[PDB]
């Protein structure tokens, strides 16, 4: 049989995000490290590769000798495990219409910061563009229940879900050893789209 | 052949009495001064009797003879039907009307400063010829009249006769130089020889002298061209994480220029021709003058198929050369407006038709024939055949030859062998060679790069603009001063002369009434632009810490230290607008980059600034970012010389105000609502009464000068100040 | 020939032979390889290839969709017929090169000569990415970021054996890095205007315009080039497979691009570009749906 169940969630930023992009130009007063944005709407995005790589680098810390990361994220080698069953997606800032109701001028703050020499004791300033707190972003994560993997779907659900508690407990972004992380998932529901699969045995394991 | 030689030289060494007689002021006619001088150096009656009778006005019917071809080609190669004025500037008859400018007659050198025209050279310069003419009489004193040195005499003229007029006793034709008038005469005369020797005619006086309007309106020439397609994609095929930094880009944009040189060369000896018949060669484009006959057109088609088989053998539809030829009578001569460009465009239409319908049946069935179990590929160009492991990366035959050519790029001499280095044609490969290795190697044709001396190898003289002050990675570290002041960045500039094709085809059509729109004006214009962008850019990049990765056509792509990039481009344009009398705007994009950044990530962001400065209006420099986009006349005068020197002059003759004040001015300049005008008026008035009474009129004459342009309400005075303060902060960075 | 399948991407990566580069539209042998790699997961490949080797169905590569279907620039058109004012007609050919897509409301105003300032949909951006703490880890992905109203619309025969595959490509993605977020869309099957399906021929011996990357059968490939004005597009790449444990290339097919105008319509073929000694075929769809120009 064949199905594609997705994990809808609102992500929530309990501190900021700095997912960096391309370094364009210093421009003396301007921002040194700008956050990645959506070039049509000029709005802060989470690229899905950042979600995907950070979830993989947490789950790979949990599961070492692997065989289960390879089927859930892919592997260039090992012919069984190419395009491994999970298709992540960018995160599009659902509450653009709500944060301005909370009273704000932009969706990205500019955090000023510096670096102090140990001997000379002279500062070195910075402007880091973070996304603001409690921006809520869209999220879905297609898991494909294809024909072969039917006996092992639920042991690939205790790994997708266990990789989300880790993103709640690790930072999910850049420069996150200094704050800038703490991203909590909410309304983590698993619906089915294009398939005949019953998800009333999973949505209680999620919440 | 055997008597195409003497017709060539006699249609090239004629009007050489216009050097000796024009120098010593002798009363003998120029059709006899050099004609009798010619017997001093060598004994060849065949060329001499053409020089004795090339005018065909001293002796009408005295000399079958080949000076009829020489006289009709001398009429055609001029701008009309052809006494104390020098050579006019090319841009006197160009576009709108300005002052009449004139060249000082000089020779050329790689170290010579340029030869900028001026209106103060109206009288005739005679004493400057004794250095020129004796420079003729040395290397011509021992010379051989054959194919061995059929190309070395052309540089001997174009080094020395490039700023020498032709027939000063005239009214209109002045800016056609003698090294171009003789060149185009020798270019036409061989084509007339082919058109006449194919059609069986032998006696010339009844078709070339008394039947002037018979040949004058007989469609008897071809303007060929070609267009090496896919140059830009092949060159900027470099990406992030590439083994070669810019040697794989210098040596790649140089290699296609030798390929464009060699298509032009080897096309002319499949015919019977030589370098005179080529009007121009540049970035894959090269316009010719050939004969309108069937044995030439079939040679064109067969050579086009040969070179496209070569490009398919090892470039796989990334490069495609497309010929195209327009048949024309003597119609590049002042039905005057709609005759010249209307046949120059006839070849471009055939190119655009052949660029769009590339191959045929067999050569595309052989393409997608299948039959290849490839595991790996060349990670540069994604080709498959002939994979090696050059520095443990899987690369191909061409992209290992390019590293070998990058090790050989610094030489002056580049020879064509059959089995060594990069292939540039059918059984023809390129190799870079030292001078004293020519006896070790075994070649067929030799190119020498950036040389006006004739040398020993008797070579073909190419002129590729290049310069390297240091390696690329030092260009950030050399961005400091001797005191260490200066930000440690390196800049990249990309230039382009705006609307050059429009300034070449139409070009001269505004002055007169379509009477200056000849082939000679466009040929001298091509020599002017080629001379500038292939000779004088190395003069402009002399002291500076940069590297010209490409120069030619109308592009200058150059990496280097950012002080010596901004100074380079200000100097380049302030010499180019003297060179073109203020016609032909050029429009650059400079971008700053930190050290240790990849070169495609660098060059693409420079090229986006270049195209963001193409569309300002047309003529703009785009400093470092999409917003700092200034017209050059609004940049070099206002920003770089007026405001930046006023800011530097204020901020070095004091000690109280520092970089915190400059930073707070940059913020008030960048945000700038109407409220920051009041906040700036408060800030500068606070600091006026905080400075000491020694330096208070010094500060008052600075704040009444900064607040004045801040509140100017024209928007072309506040944006300039922000770029000036960015440059002053970048100058004094620790 | 039948109903056309608007697909709103909002994020994509479309090839161009590298990973630093990206097309605007996605070249219908890609959508055919997507349908085959989707029907392989379903176990529906046999009936799909049986459907896919018939005269019944077509495919057609993507085109932008702003409130109406768009067409390629007819390559070689307009032929000349106004040779004045060099200063601006030389400047316009730098801009009229980068148009490449026309609306149906004016595609016959193009063959008569019109300037057609290029609208701006889908800025093709680029971003540098990494793999932390590793050796060489700076690749650069060229995003194709659609302008919130533009979709892509393959044109096909509406069959449920294919509509299930197209409804599953909503969620499997369609593009370069599908697993990292790109290419995933929302499908919307709509009907065809009467000035488009009137012109979608396949057998009309007339001045015609190809609407997919096609490759003629060799009896028709002779004089497909005697009047055709085309590109070649070099459909190469590695053959995707779950039976290698390796990486082999396809057989490097050259196909006439979309917008290639012709006279005397031809017949395309499914060109097996399988590697040598390789278990399953690699199909590389080239059979064209056409477009009548002056009919
Ligand atoms: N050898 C070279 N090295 C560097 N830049 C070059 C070289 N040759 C040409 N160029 C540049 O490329 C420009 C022309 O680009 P290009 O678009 O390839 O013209 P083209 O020859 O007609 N190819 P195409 O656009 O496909 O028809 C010239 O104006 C130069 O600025
Ligand atoms: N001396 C020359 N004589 C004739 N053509 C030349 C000469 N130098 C370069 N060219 C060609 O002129 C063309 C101008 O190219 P390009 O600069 O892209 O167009 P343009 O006229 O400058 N319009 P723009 O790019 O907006 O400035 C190129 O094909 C060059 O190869
Ligand atoms: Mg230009
Ligand atoms: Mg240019
Ligand atoms: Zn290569």
């Amino acid at each position: 049989t064949f199905a594609k169940i997705k994990f809808s969630a609102q992500i929530r930023l309990e501190t900021g995000l700095h997912i960096g992009g391309s370094d364009a130009f210093a421009a003396i007063g301007a921002i040194n490290s700008p956050v990645i944005k959506d070039p049509i709407t000029n709005l802060p995005i989470i690229p899905g590769s950042s979600l995907k790589g950070k979830m993989r680098t947490l789950l790979a810390k949990v599961y070492n000798e692997s065989d289960i990361l390879s089927r859930l994220f892919g592997n260039s080698k090992d012919k069984r495990f190419k395009m491994g069953r999970l298709i992540f997606r960018d995160a599009f800032l659902s509450n653009a219409d709500e944060l301005d109701s909370l009273g704000v001028r932009s969706y990205t703050e500019v955090k000023f910061e510096n670096t102090i020499d140990r001997i000379t004791a002279e500062a070195n300033p910075r402007q880091i563009e973070r996304a603001i707190r409690n921006s809520t972003f869209d999220f879905e994560l297609i898991y494909e229940i294809t024909d072969e993997n039917e006996n092992q779907v639920e042991e690939d659900f205790k790994v997708i879900r266990d990789g989300l508690k880790l993103l709640e407990l690790d930072y999910l972004g850049g420069s996150g050893s200094r704050g800038y992380g703490k991203v909590a998932f909410e309304n983590l529901k698993a619906t089915t789209v294009f398939g005949n699969y019953d998800v009333k045995t999973l949505n209680e394991l999620l919440t | 052949k055997k008597e195409k030689i003497d017709l060539f030289y006699g249609a090239l060494l004629h009007n050489i009495g216009k050097v000796i007689q024009r120098a010593t002021g002798e009363r003998k006619k120029h059709a006899l001064v050099g004609a009798d001088w010619f017997d001093e150096i060598a004994d060849n009656q065949v060329i001499s009797d053409q020089i004795r009778y090339h005018m065909a006005n001293y002796q009408s019917d005295k000399l079958d003879h080949l000076a009829y071809i020489t006289y009709i080609a001398d009429n055609i190669a001029s701008g009309v039907d052809r006494t104390y004025t020098n050579q006019a500037d090319i841009f006197n008859v160009f576009g709108a009307q300005t002052d009449k400018r004139y060249f000082k007659p000089t020779v050329l050198n790689l170290k010579s400063k340029p030869n900028f025209a001026s209106a103060t050279y109206e009288p005739f310069s005679k004493g400057d010829y004794a250095a020129i003419a004796t420079r003729i009489k040395n290397e011509l004193a021992e010379f051989e009249f054959n194919q061995v040195q059929i190309d070395s005499l052309l540089n001997l003229f174009e080094a020395t006769l490039s700023f020498v007029p032709s027939s000063t006793n005239t009214k209109e034709i002045a800016d056609i130089s003698l090294a171009d008038h003789s060149r185009l005469t020798a270019a036409f005369a061989l084509a007339i020889y082919d058109y006449l020797e194919d059609k069986g005619r032998h006696n010339y006086k009844e078709d070339l002298f008394t039947k002037v309007s018979a040949f004058y309106e007989e469609e008897a020439f071809l303007l060929a061209s070609f267009d090496l397609s896919g140059i830009q994609d092949f060159i900027y095929n470099i990406n992030i994480a590439t083994n070669g930094a810019a040697k794989q880009l210098k040596a790649r944009s140089l290699y296609l220029d030798f390929m464009s040189e060699y298509i032009a060369d080897s096309l002319l000896d499949k015919l019977g021709l030589n370098r005179a018949n080529m009007l121009y060669v540049g970035g894959g484009h090269a316009y010719f003058v050939l004969a309108n006959t069937e044995k030439t057109v079939e040679t064109l088609v067969q050579f086009e198929k040969d070179f496209n088989q070569f490009l398919l053998a090892n470039f796989q539809t990334r490069l495609y050369v497309a010929f195209g030829w327009g048949s024309f009578a003597a119609k590049d001569i002042m039905n005057s407006p709609e005759s010249y460009r209307q046949v120059y465009q006839k070849a471009s239409r055939m190119i655009s038709k052949k660029k769009i319908s590339r191959y045929d049946y067999q050569t595309l069935m052989l393409l997608n024939r299948g039959g290849k179990s490839s595991e790996r590929e060349c990670e540069i160009c994604h080709s498959v055949e002939n994979l090696v492991s050059y520095h443990d990366q899987k690369v191909c035959d061409i992209c290992r030859g390019l590293y070998q050519f990058s090790k050989e790029i610094a030489h002056d001499h580049f020879i064509i062998t059959e089995n060594e280095g990069l292939p540039i044609g059918p059984n023809a490969c390129l190799k870079g060679v030292a001078f004293e290795k020519l006896s070790q190697e075994a070649f067929s044709r030799v190119y020498v790069k950036n040389d006006y001396k004739a040398g020993t190898v008797k070579a073909t003289h190419v002129f590729v603009g290049d310069y390297q002050c240091d390696e690329i990675y030092n260009y950030a570290a050399l961005s400091k001063n001797e005191n260490g002041l200066g930000i440690k960045r390196l800049a990249v500039v990309r230039l382009d002369v705006d609307d050059l094709g429009a300034a070449f085809m139409a070009g001269f059509s505004q002055q007169g009434n379509g009477q200056y729109s000849t082939l000679s004006r466009s040929a001298t214009f091509s020599r002017s632009m080629s001379l500038f962008f292939k000779v004088y850019i190395n003069q402009f990049a002399s002291d500076k810490k940069l590297s010209i990765i490409y120069a030619g056509g109308d592009d200058v792509f150059a990496i280097g230290s950012w002080q010596d990039i901004i100074a380079f481009t200000v100097e380049l344009r302030e010499n180019f607008i003297k060179w073109t009398n203020g016609k032909l705007t050029l429009s650059a994009g400079i971008g700053l980059f930190a050290d240790k950044t990849p070169i495609s990530l660098m060059a693409h962001q420079t090229g986006e600034l270049e195209e963001a400065a193409k569309g300002n209006e047309k003529d703009s420099i785009s400093l470092f970012s999409s917003d700092y986009t200034f017209k050059f006349d609004r940049f070099i005068t206002n920003v770089y010389d007026d405001k930046l020197e006023q800011i530097r002059y204020f901020f070095n003759h004091q000690d109280e105000r520092g970089k915190n004040f400059i930073y707070k001015l940059i913020e008030l300049l960048r945000n700038h609502d109407r409220m920051n005008m009041a906040r700036l008026a408060y800030y500068l008035t606070r600091l006026e009464e905080l400075t000491r009474e020694t330096d208070r009129d010094k500060f008052k004459t600075f704040k009444n000068l900064f607040y004045s342009w801040y509140t100017n309400k024209n928007d072309k005075d506040r944006k300039e100040a922000e770029l000036a303060l960015l440059l002053y902060i970048y100058e004094i960075r620790k | 020939t039948y109903k056309l399948y608007i697909m709103t991407f909002q994020n994509a990566h479309f090839g161009s032979g590298t990973l630093d580069s990206s097309k605007l539209t996605f070249s219908a042998d890609r959508i055919f390889s997507a349908l085959v790699l989707e029907a392989l997961k379903m176990g529906k490949l046999d009936a799909f290839l049986a459907e896919a080797n018939q005269d019944k169905f077509t495919l057609t590569d993507a085109f932008p969709f702003q409130f109406g279907p768009f067409l390629p620039k007819p390559i070689g058109y307009p032929k000349h017929d106004q040779s004045v004012d060099v200063k601006e007609v030389r400047r316009q050919a730098k801009l009229s090169k980068k148009l490449q897509f026309l609306a149906l409301e004016n595609v016959d105003d193009y063959l008569n000569g019109e300037l057609f300032e290029n609208e701006e949909h889908a800025v093709i951006d680029t971003v540098t990415k990494n793999q932390p703490h590793k050796d060489d880890n700076l690749y650069q992905v060229a995003t194709t970021r659609f302008s919130n109203d533009t979709s892509l619309y393959v044109i096909a025969n509406e069959s449920d054996l294919l509509n299930e595959l197209m409804s599953s490509l909503q969620y499997s993605g369609l593009g370069g890095k599908r697993s990292s977020g790109f290419g995933r869309f929302e499908l919307d099957i709509q009907n065809i205007p009467l000035e488009l399906s009137d012109r979608l021929t396949k057998n009309h011996s007339d001045k015609v315009m190809s609407l997919t990357t096609a490759l003629p059968v060799d009896a028709d490939l002779e004089e497909a080039m005697e009047d055709g004005h085309y590109l070649l597009t070099k459909s190469s790449g590695f053959a995707f497979s779950h039976a290698t444990n390796e990486n082999y290339r396809k057989q490097d097919l050259y196909k006439f691009a979309s917008g290639s105008t012709f006279s005397k319509t031809f017949e395309g073929q499914i060109v097996d570009v399988r590697p040598l000694d390789f278990p399953h075929a690699v199909l590389n769809y080239a059979k064209p749906l056409f477009f009548k120009l002056e009919v």
